[PDB]
DNA sequence: GACTTGTACTGGAACTCACGTGAACGAATGTTTTTAG
């Protein structure tokens, strides 16, 4: 499945958190 | 703060008889004074409550002079309510057989709020009149009495078997001379003031609600290094809790002091040996090992942050900010520094942009030093009598949960057919919740949920009620009333049996 | 028939997750009472 974790299979895989950016 | 309430009733021949269908009016006064009584024990404002009777055979008053200001009696004194005068109301007072000018009893009434008000700070004051205006009277002191309650600044009210304010010509005379009263003290919204003992009954049935006051919360409103609105944050919506808690005694004695609670600590061992507090230190979990970790080192090793921060992060579209992740078990409202023009402004300012830009601030909230910074979303909300912001905090990474859930739209066989979708359509529009202002204005709310006190604090006190005044029986049944206010209206279930029917007939639920 | 070995089933216990109650601690903020000048 796309966006899968390799980790953890089962759980998609989350973003890293990019914080505040401004546009 | 507190209140002083002088509770002048009528204890005269006239209310005893009366047609046994109608409820005669003592009754319903012994019940609405009980009533108060228990909404006033339960509800602990340090409010100060007497009692003052007229038309009773005996004579007690600071006042007797001749014939004047007889048949009266002070029952009870300017002191705090309790159970004692629940018991005294029950049983203690019974009708009597003569008669008294209530003029007199008002005077009364005025000589004990006067002279037993010394000494204590009240910032209001009342009297409360129960009488059916079924005895002959003369008006010769009304002008004075009228001065001094100007002067003294205290209130008034009426409780009468009517509710208009088939009666006598008595009763008639009654009724001008307390609208009379009624206008001069304050005028054309006194006429309202006169209550009846069925309407007052219909009000008085549901314990006060647990009131607590928030504590304004001081802060910085920052965007940027430079700019900076002083603001004050208060406690909106919050779940609410009982304010005491029950104590453990022992069976027999029934004394908190007889039975106490402790802790010990042991090992594995056989042995079953035991250590003292201070050997102890708290460690956590790593896989499948345990890595000690003292307090001390935890501290030197704790996110340290700087508290007190309410700080802009950023702004946002409304629309990226939805409704379902929430979190917290607070709402704040914030408004502008009191006592502040500037403050007012700037955030007036912020409040108008956002509103009309549709956006939303994205801020960081810490209450104090230790406690654990969050991530919020404020949003304007603007009213006619007041505008502020409203803070609700956001999820962090970790709070959000990756479900896979199957789709409802593409199954095949869990698709309902046209009729099973005109069966539903039905039944929505038979039980829709919301009216229609006969389609002109807007809409309006049949059972609104917001205005129902919670039920678990209503059996609470009906059961600690019971108990003080029955210490024998068991625990009454729930109250119908709070059935009747935790359910809709009937008329919803008659509109909507019929649907209810059609849904039955065209959905085969079987329980497996 | 009695014992020994091996296989299969399975109902309950253990564990984890989540919520609610009750208590202590710091921490704050405000408000009330007592004492000094």
């Amino acid at each position: 499945c796309p966006g899968e974790s390799l980790i953890n299979p089962g759980f998609k895989s989350k973003k890293p958190a990019g914080g505040v950016d401004f546009d | 703060n507190k209140a002083a309430v002088v509770l002048c009733m009528d204890v005269g021949f006239t209310m005893s008889n009366s047609i046994p269908g109608i409820e005669s009016p003592f009754e319903q006064a012994k019940k609405v004074i009980t009533m108060f009584v228990q909404r006033q024990v339960f509800a602990e404002n340090k409010d100060e409550i007497a009692l003052v009777l007229f038309g009773t055979d005996g004579t007690d008053n600071p006042l007797s002079g001749g014939d004047q200001y007889q048949n009266i009696t002070v029952h009870r004194h300017l002191m705090l309510p309790d159970f004692d005068l629940l018991e005294d109301i029950e049983s203690k007072i019974q009708p009597g057989s003569q008669q008294a000018d209530f003029l007199d009893a008002l005077i009364v009434s005025m000589d004990v709020i006067q002279h037993e008000t010394i000494g204590k700070k009240f910032e209001k004051r009342h009297i409360e009149i129960f009488t059916d205006l079924s005895s002959r009277f003369s008006k010769s002191q009304l002008d004075i009495i009228i001065h001094s309650l100007k002067k003294c600044d205290i209130s008034l009210q009426f409780f009468l078997p009517f509710s208009l304010g088939g009666i006598t010509e008595q009763q008639k005379e009654g009724l001008e001379i307390v609208k009379m009263v009624m206008i001069s003290l304050e005028g054309e919204d006194g006429l309202d003031e006169i209550y009846s003992f069925s309407e007052s009954l219909r009000k008085l049935c549901v314990f006060k609600k647990i009131e607590r006051h928030s504590i304004h919360w001081p802060c910085r409103l920052t965007i940027g290094s430079n700019l900076s609105i002083r603001i004050a944050a208060y406690k909106s919506i919050l779940q609410e809790r009982v304010k005491k808690t029950w104590t453990v005694v022992d069976a027999k004695t029934l004394k908190k002091e007889d039975i106490q609670k402790e802790t010990v600590y042991c090992l594995n061992d056989d042995d079953e040996t035991e250590v003292l507090k201070e050997d102890i230190i708290q460690g956590f979990r790593y896989g499948s090992d345990i890595v000690p970790f003292s307090k001390v080192d935890e501290e030197q090793m704790k996110y340290k942050s700087e508290g007190k921060c309410f700080s802009v992060l950023g702004f946002c579209k409304s629309s990226q900010v939805q409704r379902r992740f929430f979190m917290g078990n607070q709402v704040l409202k914030v408004f502008a520094a009191r006592d502040d023009e500037a403050a007012a402004v700037a955030l007036s300012s912020l409040i108008h942009a956002l509103d009309d830009l549709d956006m939303v601030a994205i801020v960081r909230y810490a209450y104090d030093k230790r406690a654990n910074p969050q991530v919020g979303v404020a949003f304007p909300h603007i009213k006619h009598n007041y505008e502020c912001l409203v803070y609700v905090q956001l999820p962090f990474m970790e709070d959000l949960r990756q479900y896979m859930f199957s789709s409802l739209k593409n199954s095949k066989k869990y698709a309902p057919t046209e009729a099973q979708l005109n069966a539903v359509d039905a039944l929505i529009d038979s039980m829709s919740l919301a009216k229609k202002d006969e389609k002109t204005d807007t809409l309006e709310d049949l059972f609104p949920t917001t205005k129902i006190p919670n039920p678990r604090f209503q059996r609470l006190f009906q059961c600690l009620l019971h108990r003080a005044l029955h210490p024998r029986e068991p625990l009454p049944p729930i109250q119908q009333h709070i059935w009747n206010m935790l359910n809709p209206p009937a008329e919803v279930t008659t509109k909507s049996q019929i649907p209810l029917s059609k849904i039955k007939t065209l959905f085969p639920l079987i329980e497996a």
